[PDB]
């Protein structure tokens, strides 16, 4: 026999290549102007070329994936590009004379009215944002940080973003509802463009997250290993209603038009989120049931609040209407299992993406800021361990790539190489 | 006893419907924003 | 959405199918925006991007076709060559490879020797044309 | 060797555009500079304009900027001069020439001139 | 800046004629070029001429044509005049990207 | 586009002819130029794609490249039998295509079947 | 890329594949600069692809259809620099050969087309 | 009897023109954030030169009448006008008086104008009208101005050959400038070509590797320019000892009060190195002219100020240096410079590009590599040959960098009489 080539053959090779973004047509066309989440990306096709494959089993591994790193890098570059045109706050780094406001007490207000001599001008700041110097006060990172303020016109909000592999590649998609995200996947479809991905920043919770069909899912590279995180995907999204009960005004102080917070209209109270108790209890029941399934019925599942470290991971950090709340979950995960009003605060100087580079200053938001969100994903860090006693699942996270990995858990980028050869009984004359 | 032969390159055309987009001259009266300029 | 990438997805159209079924499927498969606000210039940029994507598809297809033409295949979908298949490559008989395994497993077993296969193919074509 | 030969209407009534076409033989393939010049009768001649044969960039006399447009045609080795709103005082002998590419101590000269065509403005 | 020069001049056949071109005060050290236009024939580039008389040359012209400089004046000297010298000679310069031409000396020969 | 000039001529003439076959940014009205450039490159890319698909069809008909390709399926009687001289000497290609448009699918099917059979019985021996 | 461009005829003929494969390789005003750059780059690649396809079409007219080392039936008339075959094949580089053949390329192309068409029609 | 066979891998090439696309080095991303001269969104692609030496092949280069220099000159003008276009046009009689504090003749004039005020100008940018002073090109040329946030400065801009073309180069060290080059090599992307934009001298140029190179179409004919390339560059250093404010709808910019002493930038150059370089130059010239002819170096003949002086860019300003001292010798350290704001840069009517005043000193160091020399008349047979500097057409300045390149279209199709039939 001899060898014959077959051009036009289904072949796969696991290779990584840069993918281009795709903004939804209604995302930009309808109303959004001057928002970071959308840019000159190519609009997606009206309907994706979703073709269902049969009798094929492909190996998936989100913990060795490359789309998550690619999308994290794209988000980093996009955020930096959005922040670049705005004017810096370098002259603002100066001694400030601060006195704490006593107009109203909720849980103290913690605000500080500070005067600075910019050749005496007053402004309002939060306690976490400013640190006393030895009364005299100074911005937390203005000495050794290129501090910057966001542009007043731009707004922070999730917007769907699709990823389409370039010509010559494909996105294998695991359609299996019961899929922990490792090893073989029984049902593998193929796409050109992925489903809607909303870049949302959050810790210990997944807001605007994609609900998972069937039951609640538990995912990790290594359940046994303590270090590896654990993703929890609920089947029923949980409502959260969070609001800051205060209204502020913006004062335009030229350095370069700096925007400073003004006095609050009437009462002053610390921000609060609300979550229904019964739905939380039911979701926790499903989660502990699945964790016991991964751990045995006799295992005892316990919960606890955060173990400390910085402030953007102990609490639940999220942006709402352009204001960055750091809302505690000290009380949500306080329950021992056997076989709620969240009081919270704001910080206008934020260190996004956990880097010591430029830190962005949150512009003030006028009026009461309220928002509803879909708690759909939990990030859990297994307790240490002494064996066969119990398990504790204090929330962790903070690594933004871990947040991305929940949305991109069911995709892999594959290179198709339709030039296979084969042997047969055929000889060229 | 004749035989078919293909002749790629022949100038044959057929009538067929399509979607002509637009062409205008005014600056983006009509909405005109979906209309491309025309200086070819 | 259109261009040659759709042709590549059509090639992917049946991956787990039988070798003979896959070859038959290959043979068969051979054959006004609204522009509300500031959308014209973004449409121009998106046009540049779509043209470059289509050109990338066309160039990949042409590179594959040129690689096929380097050997004795010209541009035929299925092609027959004249270099012997040594028993070192999958000595077990052809019924199992041509009836049971999908193309994926054959590719996994051949990827280690695909380069020498290509080299032998090119050398055999060169020799066949030089001798003639 | 560069040869310039020009042609156009001889009699042109007032108040329209005068179009003159100058063809060239043996000119350099690219980087050339073709200049239109005119001489009014009994008065010192003046420069009209010049075109870069490659860039497509044109330039004109400041006092004839709006009324003068010069275009090129690489395919037929030609250039066209259009004088919009010709008056009675624009009657002149017109020359198409090539300006050199040496810049010797601060001069550009026209080595190769055209034979000249007389354009008279009358009723 | 205007290239002032004598409107007319002539000389007998076989002698030497000295056409003049006087630059303006603002063009003291400016270099010029000489252009000859015979009756009907296309204008023919003759020679450049700089502040110290260093003049270039071109093919197809007789060597009798010579240039000289004296401060703000440039002289085109022709020796052994022939009948073909019936022409108009004018001086041209380039201050900015705008060219400046002289009035044209109508040079004639006597038979 | 481009090869429409030969249209309206005799198939003999058409066959013979087919056998033989730095912009700066200071230009006024820049947007029109760039948009029509987008359109022209759209046309050229669609031309190369159409050529590639046509060449794939020619290859599946056992012609690969080439222009005047010859095959082995006989000309059936139902396909508008006429005297060859007046077919190839007086009328034009457009009229011939309009006359044979009803049958081109059957022509393509028979051509593909004939080429497949030729490949099979050539590789047989 | 050029590889053994200046080498002997034999080495170039044995290393044709290298050249064969190498031949087929916002804010308003900022947006306009971007789209002009894209126009230039896309025009370059599209023109390269179209020139490659035209060369492939020329090969297809003859009995090559994409094959690199082709073989035809046109007899070699002595008028096209008749010399020893080995001497031509081991002494002169491709460049000199094409320079001294560039006066007869068109007749070779015409003869090739005519011979291929005659072979198609006769059989 | 032989048979014709066609090959489609042949490396034959033939000369042709093509719009080469610019590509700056990668690091331009750190500079292009300032919207500088250094390229634009016009293909700032990352290059990677991969030289491939050829062998046994000689190509006939001709740096004169080479289309690539015209192409890149057009590209540079396009880049300049693209940078200048978004900025605000000026479109403005000014009453001027002689004001000086510690100068020395005072070029500066205190111009005054009423709008619904005061500024300082230079004599080179104003003319008397009838005292009454009006800046030059007032009613003819759109003066315009540059955005001070552009900070134009030269950068390497590689030229990468397009997909189907190749860029040859002459690796031969002692390049004649024309004719065959025995050392030829293909290159994907040209080297760090820099927009010198300098007159009568070459700044931050390309050095040679043997005796100072002389090149010209003719060295015989005195009409064509003569390009000289150095080996031991001589430094030029000087500052702008001045500071000016910015005035201000009526978005008009001008000069302000001057801080410190007022004096023109004298600039400096090492004298011994300059004499040694001129000695090398004359030694090379004697080879092309004879080992006995007297050689001279006088100063520029005259004409436009752009050819009389030595014009160069420095830190957002332009200096016009009197170069009488440097070119003054007869064989067998400081040079005064003026400054002016309106810049008829590429001898083009209608463009002036009023330079905004600079604030503080700069002290740009620029080390010279090239000369542009135009001979004098040859009436004195074998007596003397003077070489006054001159030029000013930037095509020469850019031919100083593109003399070792040539774009060639690959013609892969070829025919050959082999012994094989079908
Ligand atoms: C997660 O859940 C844990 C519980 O498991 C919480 O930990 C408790 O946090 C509270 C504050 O919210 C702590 O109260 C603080 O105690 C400090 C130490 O003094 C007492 O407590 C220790 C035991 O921790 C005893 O040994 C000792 O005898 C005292 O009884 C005080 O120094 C603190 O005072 C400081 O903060 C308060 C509040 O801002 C100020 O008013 C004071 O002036 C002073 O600055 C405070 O009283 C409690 O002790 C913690 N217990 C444990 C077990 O850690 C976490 O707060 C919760 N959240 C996070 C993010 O971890
Ligand atoms: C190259 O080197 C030569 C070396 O000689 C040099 O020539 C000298 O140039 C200067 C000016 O650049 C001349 O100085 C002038 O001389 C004239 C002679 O009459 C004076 O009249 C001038 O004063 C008035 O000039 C105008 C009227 O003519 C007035 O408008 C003005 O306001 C002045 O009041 C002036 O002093 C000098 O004479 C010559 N040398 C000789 C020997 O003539 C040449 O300038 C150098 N070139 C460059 C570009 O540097
Ligand atoms: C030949 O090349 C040399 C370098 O190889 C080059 O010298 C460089 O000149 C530039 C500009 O004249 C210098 O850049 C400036 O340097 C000063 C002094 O260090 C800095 O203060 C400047 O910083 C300013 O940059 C912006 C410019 O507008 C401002 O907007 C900004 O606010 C800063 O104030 C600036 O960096 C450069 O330092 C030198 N390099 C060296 C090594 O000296 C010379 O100009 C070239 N010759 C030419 C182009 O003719
Ligand atoms: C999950 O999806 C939710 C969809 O509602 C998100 O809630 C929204 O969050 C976005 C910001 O990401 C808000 O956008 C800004 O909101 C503030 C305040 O909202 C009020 O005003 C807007 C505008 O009139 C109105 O639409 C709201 O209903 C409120 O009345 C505005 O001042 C800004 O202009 C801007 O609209 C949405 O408003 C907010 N909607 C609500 C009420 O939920 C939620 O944030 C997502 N989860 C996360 C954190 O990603
Ligand atoms: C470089 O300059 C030389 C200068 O000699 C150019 O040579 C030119 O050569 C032609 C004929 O070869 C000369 O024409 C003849 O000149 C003699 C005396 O010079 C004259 O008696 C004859 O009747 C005839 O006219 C020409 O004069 C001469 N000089 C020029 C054209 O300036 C040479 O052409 C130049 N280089 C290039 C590449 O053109
Ligand atoms: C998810 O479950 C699948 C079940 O197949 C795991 O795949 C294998 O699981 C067995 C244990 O049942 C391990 O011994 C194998 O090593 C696993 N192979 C793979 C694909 O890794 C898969 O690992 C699980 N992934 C997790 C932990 O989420
Ligand atoms: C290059 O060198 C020579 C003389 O320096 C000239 O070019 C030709 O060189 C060959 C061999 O070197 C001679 O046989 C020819 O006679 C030369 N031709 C001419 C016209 O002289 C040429 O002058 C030099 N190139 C330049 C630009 O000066
Ligand atoms: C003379 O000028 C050249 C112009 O290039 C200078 O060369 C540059 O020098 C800097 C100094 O570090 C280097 O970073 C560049 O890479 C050099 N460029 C090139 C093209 O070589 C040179 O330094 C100057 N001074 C001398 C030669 O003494
Ligand atoms: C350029 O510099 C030269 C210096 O060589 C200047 O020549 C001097 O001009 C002054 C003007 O009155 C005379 O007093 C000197 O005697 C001249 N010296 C020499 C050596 O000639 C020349 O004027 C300068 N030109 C410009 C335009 O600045
Ligand atoms: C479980 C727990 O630690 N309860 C804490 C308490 O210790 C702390 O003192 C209080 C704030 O002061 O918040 C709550
Ligand atoms: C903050 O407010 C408290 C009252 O709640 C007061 O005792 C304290 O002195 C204030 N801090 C400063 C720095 O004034
Ligand atoms: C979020 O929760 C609400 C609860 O009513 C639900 O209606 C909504 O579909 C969820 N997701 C979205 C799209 O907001
Ligand atoms: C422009 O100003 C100059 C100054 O000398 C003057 O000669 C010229 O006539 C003026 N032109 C107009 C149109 O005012
Ligand atoms: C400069 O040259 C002139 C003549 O060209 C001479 O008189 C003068 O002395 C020279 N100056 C110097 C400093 O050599």
């Amino acid at each position: 026999l001899w060898v014959t080539v077959y051009y036009g053959v289904p072949v796969w090779k696991d290779a990584e290549t840069t993918l281009f973004c795709a903004s939804d047509a209604k995302a930009y066309e309808t109303k959004k102007h001057n928002v970071w989440a959308t840019h000159a990306c190519v609009p997606t096709d009206p309907n994706p070329q979703e073709i269902h494959l049969e009798n094929v089993t492909e190996e998936f591994n989100m913990w060795k994936n490359n789309m998550v790193e690619q999308m994290h890098t794209d988000i980093i570059s996009l955020w930096d590009q959005s922040l670049k045109p705005c004017v810096k706050l370098t002259p603002l780094c100066v001694t400030l004379q601060c006195t704490n406001v006593t107009n109203n007490i909720t849980m103290r207000g913690e605000l500080k009215n500070c005067s600075f001599n910019m050749t005496k001008v007053y402004s309002l700041f939060y306690r976490l944002d400013v640190v006393q110097i030895n009364k005299e006060y100074r911005l937390i990172n203005c000495n050794t940080s290129a501090i910057t303020q966001a542009c007043p016109k731009v707004s922070f909000e999730p917007i769907p973003i699709h990823y389409c592999a370039p010509a010559g590649f494909a996105i294998l998609k695991c359609k299996d509802k019961k899929f922990n995200g490792t090893g073989p996947c029984p049902s593998v479809s193929t796409v050109q463009c992925t489903h809607g991905i909303k870049p949302v920043v959050s810790t210990q919770l997944l807001l605007n997250g994609s609900l998972a069909e069937e039951e609640v899912m538990i995912r990790s590279e290594n359940i046994t290993n303590n270090a590896k995180n654990i993703l929890v995907q609920f089947n029923t999204p949980v409502q959260i209603n969070c609001t800051r009960p205060n209204n502020n005004t913006r004062k335009s102080i030229r350095i370069q038009a700096f925007y400073a917070t003004g006095d609050i209209i009437g009462d002053i109270r610390q921000a609060h989120c609300n979550v229904s108790k019964a739905t939380w209890n039911e979701t926790l029941g499903k989660v502990v049931k699945q964790l016991r399934k991964h751990f045995g019925n006799n295992t005892i599942i316990r919960f606890a609040n955060s173990s400390g470290g910085d402030l953007e991971v102990t609490t639940h950090s999220f942006n709402c209407g352009g204001e960055f709340f750091y809302c505690n979950t000290s009380g949500l995960f306080n329950s021992t299992w056997i076989s709620i009003t969240l009081p919270c605060r704001i910080k206008q100087i934020i260190n996004m993406w956990q880097r010591i580079g430029q830190a962005m200053y949150a512009p003030p938001i006028q009026g009461v800021i309220r928002c509803v969100s879909n708690i759909t994903g939990l990030i859990l860090t297994r307790d240490g361990g002494t064996n066969s006693t119990t398990e504790t699942f204090r929330p962790g996270g903070g690594d933004m790539r871990d947040n991305w990995r929940s949305e991109l858990y069911k995709y892999k980028v594959v290179k198709i190489e339709p030039l296979g050869v084969a042997p047969t009984r055929c000889k060229r004359r | 006893n004749l035989w078919v032969t293909v002749y790629y390159g022949v100038p044959v055309w057929k009538d067929a419907e399509t979607t002509l987009f637009c062409a205008s001259d005014a600056k983006a009266v009509w909405a005109t924003h979906a209309c491309v300029p025309t200086d070819p | 959405a259109v261009g040659i990438g759709a042709v590549f997805l059509g090639f992917l159209g049946a991956a787990g199918s039988t070798m003979g079924a896959a070859s038959m499927t290959l043979t068969v498969q051979a054959r006004r925006a609204p522009e509300a606000q500031q959308h014209l210039l973004k449409l121009t940029v998106w046009g540049i991007k779509q043209l470059q994507a289509r050109v990338l598809a066309v160039e990949r297809y042409l590179r594959d076709q040129q690689l096929l033409g380097i050997w004795g295949c010209s541009g035929k979908l299925i092609c027959c060559t004249n270099v012997p298949w040594n028993s070192s490559w999958s000595n077990r008989n052809l019924s199992e490879i041509w009836d049971n395994m999908t193309w994926l497993q054959w590719d996994k077993e051949i990827s280690n020797y695909t380069q020498i296969i290509y080299g032998l193919l090119e050398e055999s074509q060169n020799q066949q044309e030089k001798n003639e | 060797q560069v040869q310039l030969q020009e042609s156009g209407p001889g009699l042109v009534k007032p108040s329209e555009t005068l179009s003159l076409t100058c063809a060239v033989s043996g000119g350099s393939i690219s980087g050339n500079y073709w200049s239109w010049i005119r001489q009014s009768p009994g008065k010192g001649l003046e420069w009209i304009g010049h075109i870069n044969d490659y860039s497509g960039r044109t330039d004109y006399n400041p006092s004839l900027k709006s009324r003068v447009t010069i275009s090129t045609d690489t395919s037929t080795n030609q250039f066209f001069l259009t004088l919009s709103s010709v008056s009675a005082a624009d009657t002149a002998v017109y020359y198409c020439a090539r300006r050199d590419t040496d810049f010797w101590r601060g001069i550009y000269v026209f080595e190769f001139w055209g034979q000249g065509v007389l354009v008279t403005v009358s009723s | 800046s205007v290239l002032t020069q004598s409107p007319s001049a002539s000389a007998s056949l076989g002698a030497s004629v000295k056409l003049t071109c006087t630059l303006s005060s603002g063009l003291r050290s400016y270099t010029i070029a000489w252009y000859q236009r015979q009756r009907g024939q296309a204008p023919r580039f003759l020679l450049r001429l700089d502040s110290v008389g260093s003049h270039t040359k071109v093919d197809g012209i007789p060597d009798r044509f010579s240039g000289s400089s004296s401060g703000t004046e440039r002289y085109l000297t022709i020796s052994n005049l022939q009948s073909e010298d019936e022409a108009d000679y004018f001086c041209q310069t380039w201050t900015t990207g705008i060219y400046i031409f002289g009035g044209g000396t109508r040079l004639s020969v006597l038979s």
